[PDB]
RNA sequence: GGAUGAACCGAACGCCGGGUUAAGGCGCCCGAUGCCGACGCUCAUCAGACCCCAGAAAAGGUGUUGGUUGAUAUAGACAGCA
RNA sequence: CAUAGCGACGUCGCUUUUUGAUCCUUCGAUGUCGGCUCUUCCUAUCAUUGUGAAGCAGAAUUCACCAAGCGUUGGAUUGUU
RNA sequence: AGCUACCAUCUGUGGGAUUAUGACUGAACGCCUCUAAGUCAGAAUCCCGCCCAGGCGGAACGAUACGGCAGCGCCGCGGAGCCUCGGUUGGCCUCGGAUAGCCGGUCCCCCGCCGGGGUCCGGUGCGGAGUGCCCUUCGUCCUGGGAAACGGGGCGCGGCCGGAGAGGCGGCCGCCCCCUCGCCCGUCACGCACCGCACGUUCGUGGGGAACCUGGCGCUAAACCAUUCGUAGACGACCUGCU
């Protein structure tokens, strides 16, 4: 069965606007320019009014499987203006039993040192995808703030920290050690 | 039983007269055959298995084609068959959109072979009639209820692939 | 035909393509095709490179000096494709064989000609657009090919150097166009003569 | 003055897959690819021309090296435009995939 | 059925071709990688095995017994008279792989260096390079050069320098110099080309290339030993006293 | 993207099959593969009709889907589609390879000569305007 | 013809020309679909591809496509959150 | 506590490394056990590289996956396998 | 001395896509979700490098045969001719690319007067179209009207530039000599008009091999055997040396 026609409308505000080239979307906001193209998907997006900026994905005879990825599309853009608007910063947590973990924030926030995980004498560098800006919050004892305005980057980077800490050859369940994302929230709570 | 372009045909039959009822009732049927020849081999099998008849023990009185009362009208059309898959008999009711009954058939054999690897000479259609918009209940059929309905042709593929074979600029299928 | 056929390997699928040039070189024609490693195949990425990591594995285990000659340039790749197709064992189908040339990207003897294109062989008409494919070039360059990085730069330079005569020729059919806007009452007696007959819209 | 017949190429003898039918040969001429297009070249003279060592006498002209065997088109094959020949002698095998003149000799227009 | 115990194959198949060398010199096949980063520099040298001998050290290894410690080790002699380099060869990239470009050989070749371009130099008329060596005069001639090397300069893009030993240093009987082909690496094109332009019919001493306490890589060809039998080709197991047809044989 | 759409009214250019070089205008649309097609002034009798063998304009008549031929017909005929269609450039472009394809040799022939002429005069004019192109030297 | 095969499918044979076919085929090998073939299903990191025949079972899949039966629902379903 | 690890009652397969059944080839001869030597291949993986699970606290162990690159030995007895 | 031993001593290497698996975003299924689309990490596996050999595969360069009549190379399309191998029967001298989009032109911003951007105007069953474009061969003689006359022809010379991935090619100046001829429509007659007949019509001065004459410009060498060596070796072959 092929639908007819599947569409979704994501309304976009006031202070961000979205140039599209073909299927390749340019949103420009207050935070910065994000830009991701879709011509692995076959749909089609339009722009609808001068006044509210409604912005709508369509796709043709489709059938089950192509129908989800209108949605997906819909999701990704949401987060673009998301993250050009109020942006993406993420919360880890390095818990530890004895050895606590001492984390380097070097240049600019883009390489992440950890020195005494689990207590042995390797370093673990992992290096910050690009655009993305790690730090250690000044609330918190033990916290690592990444910010940065694209979402996949930003968990990205996370997923490297938290996989870069993973405990071997032992009981994992027992030995909770590592860093790990306590929330997954936004820059300037707007 | 093989197929083709199919057609309606009215076939009407009887058993042979006998010292017992010299008039034996007459039985009607609307049998979807390529020709009329197969049409009657159908009807014989079909009172065969209703009724107590055989093809030597009655004879059959009249044998015509149905023509489409209205072919310029889209009419929707529900039917319903049984037929015996790999494991068993099965009974169904399928929704189709033609101008013509027995091109609605001819599409609802297409559809049973391509979907359930039936044959044809496993499929033996029950009841076919015309419905209602409001009746039908397959949503492929009933997403066509639009007065208003509108769709472009997406990603049309060259079908003159050979003519030429060789040429310089690549196609366009943005139409 | 009496000329040497061009054709650009670029968007193109190896069987199909493959099969029409075979027929083409049965027929005493040349063809020369450029561009090899813009061969696409059909199906994903990991299984292409599964099915050319199985053949491989296929070698004359007494002695492979002897065995299957697997060949790593993408035009060479097509080329042995391309003989799969023949009768290669005989006479016949060495002299069609001969009469084909492959290369990776565009030589400079072809690079200053145009290039024919098969509607019957391009992926976006052959192949649905939710499938996947597998570019030719790649496929080379992760199972052995050593040279994808030159075969991209001088590419790019042929790019660059037919993007300056891309330009030129449009300054030319601008001025030309700007000519027939110049003269036309002695111009417009013949073309009353080609508008009746069909050219010239 | 002009080319005067139409190009054609040697494309094999009428054959099955192990059977091979010599005395009539398969040829395809150029910028006809279907059957119906085959009625205008239906009937048609049809030469092959080459070269050999020895010269060969010419009508209305010097002995040169040029050899010709005749034929003419009998019947459409196929549905690409494929055309069947009969020779007055059977093709030598070491003209496939070369050219063939179409004479344009019986004219029916 | 399987072999009733598991054992390491003898002898390498990566040096499956156990034949004479095709070469007599022994060819370097792989030049270390060039960087524009690094400064002008030779890349290779040849050397003559002169001899062996051994040294006495101490060894500055912590967490080892032998740390500040006298050790005895083996050490090989290598005579290694200057270079001469006399030419420039200029390689340029293609799809089919590296290729020789363009040749420029420099004016007055060494007379022993000329002596590798005959197989008969006491019946030579020593006519080689003869002709060549007039375009290095006339203004023609330097404007081919000049061409040449610009050519070089705008398309190649791993150069080479040719350079020949000296005989006549070393007591062997042999005259005939040894040529070979010496990659330039660490600049730009223009640089390298302009440096190896400097270094015309002049002697590179050993010291510019290797340095002290530096590891490098020996390419050479081995000591002969003739025809030999799988016992000391492939060192495999010798067969019994008892057997017949013979004992220094694979038996299957 | 899309700016030509399959909906009732609109017309369609027959590309191929038995029908073609004819326009006709769609009724109703049948299972995503056929459609109730109808014209009514270029001799095309209602009948259904594949996709396939269609190729879309930018004329969309206005009338009820699945009405009769009168009705149809009418809104033809108002705002007539033969004189609309005959000045766009398709129908002209059909019309040029029509006349291309039946011309016979005399008309080959002065086709020829007037080409001939004609790309001689067009020639010369451009190498006029090259050369007077060519005279440029500015800081 | 089934690549190939004593038995399978067709068909049995003096030597040839023309025509038409069987079984089987018509991307190239290799003659024929270079039909603007029709309808649908199917992505396989061991896909599938034609009697005999030359490779598979039980049991599963919230991959997808149909079909049967039942149930809830503006007297607000279902799913989420409390 | 069915399913960490096992699996009775039943039941479906795979292999030709066992032993059976047959006699299709070989009876104007294909040298018949075993050992030594040597090469390659298979994986239903003993160890090693990388993982998942446990009644995996650590250690040690088990179960399972990608996996056949590398290795799987020295001896007393017996002609032995 | 030589050979030789974990019976002495030295040396043994880098990268890519990735399996399993663990994840990100994320629907399908207003929740979830490593998966559907798109992404990340990932190994004794795989591939490549290093290493070994080097195609009926290529590159560049060197020197290319005498002191006697003696061989050779190039330049002339120079000539007269032979032998042999036959194919073919106008050319197209080039954007990149996308296909749920393209292509052309133009007014403003920024990079060396040309390009990249932002507008605006057009075309899109591609007409600035390979279903396409260019040229097109009967020739001459009167003979007018148009096109042109800032025009073409030079195997005419000299100079310059661009092209290196296989440049074997292409373009531009200066001088000199021609005709005002060739392009269209007209006038005027002529040519063997070979009496119906085939291989005619081109690439073409085709490819290759010997040979003669005719002129000019230039050159005067290696290889192998033998011998010697022993870094080599069954013999060959290999590394050498020889006023
Ligand atoms: C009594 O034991 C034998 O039969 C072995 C032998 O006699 C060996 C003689 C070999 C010579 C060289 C003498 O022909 C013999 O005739 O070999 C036969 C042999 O003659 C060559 C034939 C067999 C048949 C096929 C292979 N050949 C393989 C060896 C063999 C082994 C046997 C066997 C028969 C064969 C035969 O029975 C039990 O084990
Ligand atoms: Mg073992
Ligand atoms: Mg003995
Ligand atoms: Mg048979
Ligand atoms: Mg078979
Ligand atoms: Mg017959
Ligand atoms: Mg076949
Ligand atoms: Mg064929
Ligand atoms: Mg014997
Ligand atoms: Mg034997
Ligand atoms: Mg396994
Ligand atoms: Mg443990
Ligand atoms: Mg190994
Ligand atoms: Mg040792
Ligand atoms: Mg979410
Ligand atoms: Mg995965
Ligand atoms: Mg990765």
């Amino acid at each position: 069965m092929k639908t007819i026609l599947s569409n979704q409308t994501v309304d976009i505000p006031e202070n961000v606007d979205i140039t599209l080239k073909g299927r390749t979307v340019i949103v420009k906001g207050p935070r910065g320019t994000l830009r991701r193209d879709f011509n692995h998907i076959n749909v089609e997006l339009s722009l609808l009014g001068k006044k509210k900026k409604r912005l709508r994905v369509d796709k043709w005879w489709g059938n089950r499987k192509e129908l989800a990825t209108v949605r997906t599309i819909c999701s990704h853009v949401q987060n673009m203006i998301k993250g050009v608007t109020l942006g993406f910063r993420y919360k880890m947590r390095s818990v530890y039993a004895h050895f606590p973990i001492n984390v380097v924030i070097q240049e600019n926030g883009s390489l992440v040192e950890i020195r005494n995980f689990l207590g042995e004498k390797y370093i673990r560098r992992v290096r910050m995808r690009p655009g993305v800006a790690c730090s250690v919050s000044q609330a918190q004892k033990d916290e690592l703030i990444l910010e940065g305005n694209d979402i996949e980057l930003v968990s990205n980077s996370a997923a490297l920290i938290q996989q870069a800490t993973t405990v071997k050859n032992k009981d994992i369940r027992k030995f909770l050690d590592g860093i790990y994302v306590s929330e997954k929230g936004t820059v300037q709570q707007a | 039983k093989a197929s083709g372009t199919l057609r309606e045909y009215k076939v009407v039959g009887r058993c042979l007269p006998t010292p017992k009822c010299h008039t034996p009732p007459l039985y009607r049927m609307r049998i979807f055959a390529p020709n009329h020849v197969v049409a009657k081999s159908r009807f014989w099998y079909f009172v065969s298995q209703l009724k107590k008849m055989k093809k030597s023990s009655g004879e059959i009185v009249y044998c015509g084609q149905v023509f489409e009362k209205s072919p310029l009208r889209v009419k929707n059309f529900g039917i319903w068959l049984r037929y015996d898959s790999r494991s068993g008999t099965h009974n169904m009711y399928r929704e189709y959109r033609d101008l013509t009954t027995a091109g609605a058939v001819t599409q609802c054999y297409r559809d049973m072979g391509a979907r359930h690897r039936a044959r044809a000479h496993s499929i033996q259609i029950m009841k076919v009639e015309e419905i209602a918009a409001s009746k039908c209940r397959r949503p492929a059929v009933k997403q066509f209820h639009d007065s208003k309905i509108k769709f472009p042709l997406p990603h049309r593929v060259l079908r003159r692939q050979h003519k030429p074979r060789f040429t310089t600029k690549r196609p366009n299928t943005f139409f | 035909e009496v000329q040497v056929l061009v054709l650009d390997g670029r968007g193109h699928l190896l069987g199909r393509l493959a099969a029409i040039v075979a027929k083409q070189v049965l027929l005493g024609r040349k063809v020369v095709v450029v561009r090899c490693e813009g061969i696409n195949i059909s199906g994903n990425f990991y299984r292409n490179k599964l099915k050319y990591l199985a053949f491989l594995r296929k070698r004359m285990n007494t002695n492979p000096s002897r065995g299957p000659y697997h060949f790593r340039a993408p035009s060479r790749i097509f080329w042995r494709t391309v003989r799969g197709m023949l009768p290669h064992k005989t006479k016949r189908g060495q002299a069609a064989l001969d009469r084909l040339k492959v290369f990776d990207g565009i030589p400079p003897p072809y690079d200053k000609k145009k290039r024919m294109v098969v509607p019957a062989a391009l992926k976006v008409v052959r192949l649905k657009p939710t499938r996947k494919f597998a570019y030719l070039g790649r496929l080379a360059h992760e199972v052995g090919w050593k040279y994808q990085a030159v075969t991209a730069t001088l590419e790019e330079k042929r790019k660059e150097k037919a993007k300056i005569h891309y330009r030129k020729k449009k300054q030319l059919m601008r001025l030309r166009k700007q000519a027939e806007k110049n003269v036309e009452k002695k111009i417009d007696k013949y073309t009353e003569v080609l508008k009746t007959h069909g050219l010239l819209v | 003055s002009g080319r005067l017949w139409s190009k054609a190429i040697f494309a094999g003898y009428k054959r099955g897959l192990r059977n091979q039918r010599e005395h009539t040969a398969l040829l395809k001429i150029e910028g006809v690819y279907a059957r119906d297009e085959t009625e205008f070249y239906l009937g048609k003279r049809c030469a092959y021309v080459y070269k050999a060592k020895n010269n060969t006498v010419t009508p209305g002209g010097k002995p040169n090296k040029t050899r010709v065997i005749w034929g003419k088109v009998t019947r459409a094959h196929g549905n690409s435009g494929m055309v069947r020949a009969k020779f007055r002698s059977n093709l030598p095998a070491k003209a496939i995939g070369h050219r063939i003149r179409v004479m344009l000799y019986p004219s029916r227009i | 059925s399987h072999r009733k115990f598991s054992a390491p194959r003898h002898g390498s198949l990566g040096f499956l071709p156990r034949k004479r060398s095709s070469r007599h010199r022994g060819k370097v096949k792989s030049f270390p990688k060039d960087d524009p980063s690094k400064p002008v520099h030779l890349t290779a040298f040849l050397g003559y095995k002169a001899g062996m001998t051994h040294i006495v050290r101490e060894v500055d290894r912590p967490g080892s017994k032998v740390n500040k410690k006298e050790v005895v080790e083996a050490v090989t002699i290598v005579e290694t008279p200057p270079m001469v380099v006399v030419g420039i060869v200029g390689y340029v990239e293609t799809p089919r792989g590296l290729r020789t470009f363009k040749t420029v050989f420099a004016e007055h070749i060494s007379d022993e260096c000329k002596r590798r371009f005959y197989k008969n130099w006491h019946k030579s008329k020593k006519k080689a390079f003869t002709k060549y060596c007039k375009k290095w005069q006339d203004e023609d001639g330097k404007k081919q050069l000049e061409k040449d090397f610009s050519s070089m300069k705008k398309y190649c893009q791993v150069i080479r320098v040719i350079a020949h030993t000296q005989m006549r240093l070393l007591p062997l009987r042999q005259k005939k110099a040894h040529l070979m082909e010496i990659q330039v690496n660490g600049g730009t094109v223009a640089e390298k080309l302009d440096w190896a332009r400097e270094r015309l019919e002049q002697q590179v001493p050993v010291n510019q290339v290797f340095g002290q306490d530096e590891m490098i890589d020996v390419i050479g060809v081995t000591k002969g030993k003739g025809y030999k039998g799988v016992t000391s080709r492939w060192h495999t197991k010798k067969l019994p006293r008892k057997t017949h047809r013979g004992l220094r044989k694979v038996a299957c | 993207v899309f700016r030509r759409f399959v909906e009732v009214g609109r017309v369609a250019y027959v590309s191929f099959g038995p029908h073609a070089g004819k326009l006709v205008a769609i009724v109703d649309v049948i299972d995503q593969n056929r459609a109730l097609v109808d014209g009514p002034c270029t001799q095309v009798r209602r009948q259904a009709m594949p996709f396939k063998c269609m190729q879309l304009t930018d004329f969309i008549l206005k009338f009820p889907h699945s009405a009769h031929q009168k009705y149809v017909r009418q809104a033809w005929q108002k705002a007539d589609i033969n004189t609309k269609w005959a000045a766009t450039r398709w129908a002209k472009k059909i019309e040029a390879r029509e006349r291309k394809a039946k011309m016979t040799d005399f008309d080959r022939f002065k086709v020829m000569k007037a080409k001939k002429m004609r790309n001689r005069i067009i020639k010369n004019e451009v190498k006029k305007l090259q050369k007077a192109a060519l005279l440029k030297a500015s800081p």
